[PDB]
């Protein structure tokens, strides 16, 4: 009924879900190996009523058209993939990547999910697992019921130390996964991002070689949100909201006017 | 000008008016009917995923 | 009755008006975006007995963009970027023209190209970032560098450039933050970006929106009583219509 | 009747019903699962009437070929099966899905009724059935007595854990239902829906594999109405309301002067 | 009601559970043979309205 109306409709549900963004990182703030996301904002298409550098009625280009925007709205959540701040713990099966390079696990389904998140554990048989939902880390990496340590090398090296035995025995080998475009991977949940068509084709190799990132053990990664600027965000993505609504409230007393009036 | 379209139970892309939408071919356009996300382009481009 | 259509033009300029308000409140986080006022103009006169003059009402002949720098947003993004000074990013439409942008929010395809985080368009000129590339720094001349591993000093892998215009208020907005050169517009000026008046290109940094906020609620104020006023004039004359009619 | 009158309530009907909608959205703003409906509106048909008879077309820019418009209406209330958020609670009996997929429940008539309300509890033989009115869910889960607690799989084994029994004990496993057209399905309230000839056939599967959504556990889906985008739906329909009634009463004003002045 | 209402909640939830955990060690500090436990964080589902790639 009117174009303001519908305009700054557009302006309300671009900061829902802006700050639907901002409330998801601060939910996230002890989450291990997540990064936090930012909402991107882009203007509609313009109404192209007047045609700018088009020829007037007397011939003369115009400077500056009339052309009628239709708001905004929130077109990609791009999460930022910077390094997380370490946290040195005592458990010797909780890792951590320095460096670009993600954990490849086996969903239940069958394919690759890849995670940031360090925190893993053993099951009942001894293979290397993550330590929430349980599914096994790949290349599976078993650890024997004899062994007394485990000792993660920098290159992903697993070894363990048996009682009886010099010169610790190597029982695996891990890799990580990195992408040309982590940010296009697909966040499914539990820490775990698919593979897209942006994402690029994974690269897999020795941790420590070709740009990938080192393991190293008893150490996890923050999260790499920033408190403070979620808050001052939140600050704005109000204000934002409430003017919007100040406007569809003009427009109605404007109508409501009309009606008594006209 | 109505773009307010849907997927019928046979995959038959249609608007609000029960208008059948024509497609490259000039004929109605007919997509598979186990999608999984359907994502229009910029373009007019149907880009779907089985 | 020539009043009505006088005030009839009254009301559609304000809500034209109001429009460009709506539309600067709602892109008050766009990242580079420039804000637009409405440029009122009363219409033509006419002489009825011959020196008598009377208007036909006002319209809203243009929306101009005032192009002025807005503030800075500091990101720890290493591939979003903000031009500080005069500028325009290029990018390659799908149509094959390219498009000009001020919105800075990049990201890499899944070969390494730069494009932008929204729709996907690569960044002309074309910047590969290879696969053994484990940091991305972007000059204040636009020089892409890549740290590799294994390699002391940083390899260029391209230069980023920019685009100035005489008139950027000119160009034709076709959304997602892109712009169309168009006649009025100017020449596109290419150039190395932060030279020969083109701005300086400054990573993880972000162009915020430089609406005033305070402005717009302000104009809003202004719009709305000017065109309950003309309404008024409506009712007024449709009541003095409809006394004559009855009253004769 | 006067034909201005009439078109100009066949608008009224028309918001009408859109208030309708809107405030069975705002009244559903608590509910899980359920899927917000909008009012699509059409115009009526356009009538030739300076042609003889019902020809149409020619010169339709002549007073010849003038056509007019007979009002609105609405066609169909369509449901939007948007995604809800997820609510957290502590509750170990009521589950949700993510991504696509419908919970089955038996009807006291004998059919299944397909719902995304997945608050469930036990009856007094210890089978899954709805909180609400409590009819069964298929497939029929039994839970033993002496069960502690019950670990919901994600992709729907249900498993008990008994005291002086190492390792959980598998009682039973969900399948979901999704469909080619979920907005096709007929709302019949309790949170439950309908297969309907515009809906598809019903395609059971395990929930996680062929594209079905997961199954979590001690999670409700949210409602999926934006209480916000009603109200502006709500001030855009009170105003058009509004509108039409002037015109009623400017045609039954213009006619009240004709039998009196003449 | 609000999206943002819902995913601060489960961030609320989240924390007391953590500091339920962080709690019990503390009274457990004098315990023989008692292990600490640590509190795993993990985001939920992602709802998608545009497709990556």
């Amino acid at each position: 009924m009117h174009p303001a109306l519908w305009v700054s409709k557009t302006g309300l549900d671009a900061q829902q879900t802006n700050i639907a963004t901002i409330s998801n990182n601060l939910a996230n703030a002890s989450t291990v190996g997540y990064k936090k996301s930012r909402a991107v904002f882009e203007d509609l298409f313009y109404q192209n009523i007047n045609q700018p550098g088009g020829q007037s009625s007397q011939n003369t280009e115009l400077p500056s058209g009339l052309m009628l925007g239709a708001g905004s709205k929130v077109v990609a959540t791009q999460k930022v993939h910077t390094h997380g701040n370490a946290q040195t713990t005592t458990n010797a099966l909780d890792m951590m990547v320095e460096g670009d390079g993600f954990f490849q696990v086996t969903l239940p389904d069958g394919n690759i999910g890849y995670t940031r998140n360090g925190q893993f554990t053993l099951n009942g048989e001894g293979t290397l697992v993550t330590s929430g939902s349980g599914y096994p880390v790949e290349p599976e990496i078993v650890i024997p019921e004899d062994a007394i340590s485990i000792t993660v090398g920098t290159d992903g090296e697993v070894s363990v130390r048996v009682r009886g035995q010099q010169d610790n025995q190597v029982v695996g080998q891990l890799t990580i996964t990195d992408f040309v475009n982590p940010g296009g991977l697909e966040p499914i949940g539990q820490n775990l991002y698919l593979p897209t068509g942006a994402s690029g084709d994974p690269q897999e190799g020795v941790p420590g070689l070709d740009g990938l990132g080192e393991i190293r053990q008893s150490m996890l990664e923050a999260s790499n949100v920033n408190v403070t600027e979620e808050l001052v965000n939140m600050i704005e993505a109000q204000r934002v909201y409430e003017m919007n609504s100040k406007v569809i409230s003009s427009v109605d007393k404007m109508m409501s006017f009309v009606n008594q009036q006209l | 000008r109505n773009g307010n379209l849907k997927v019928d139970q046979n995959g038959m892309l249609t608007n609000a008016s029960g208008h059948l939408v024509l497609g490259e071919n000039d004929a109605p356009i007919t997509l598979p009917i186990p999608l999984s996300k359907i994502e229009i382009g910029r373009d007019g481009t149907i880009s779907v995923l089985p």
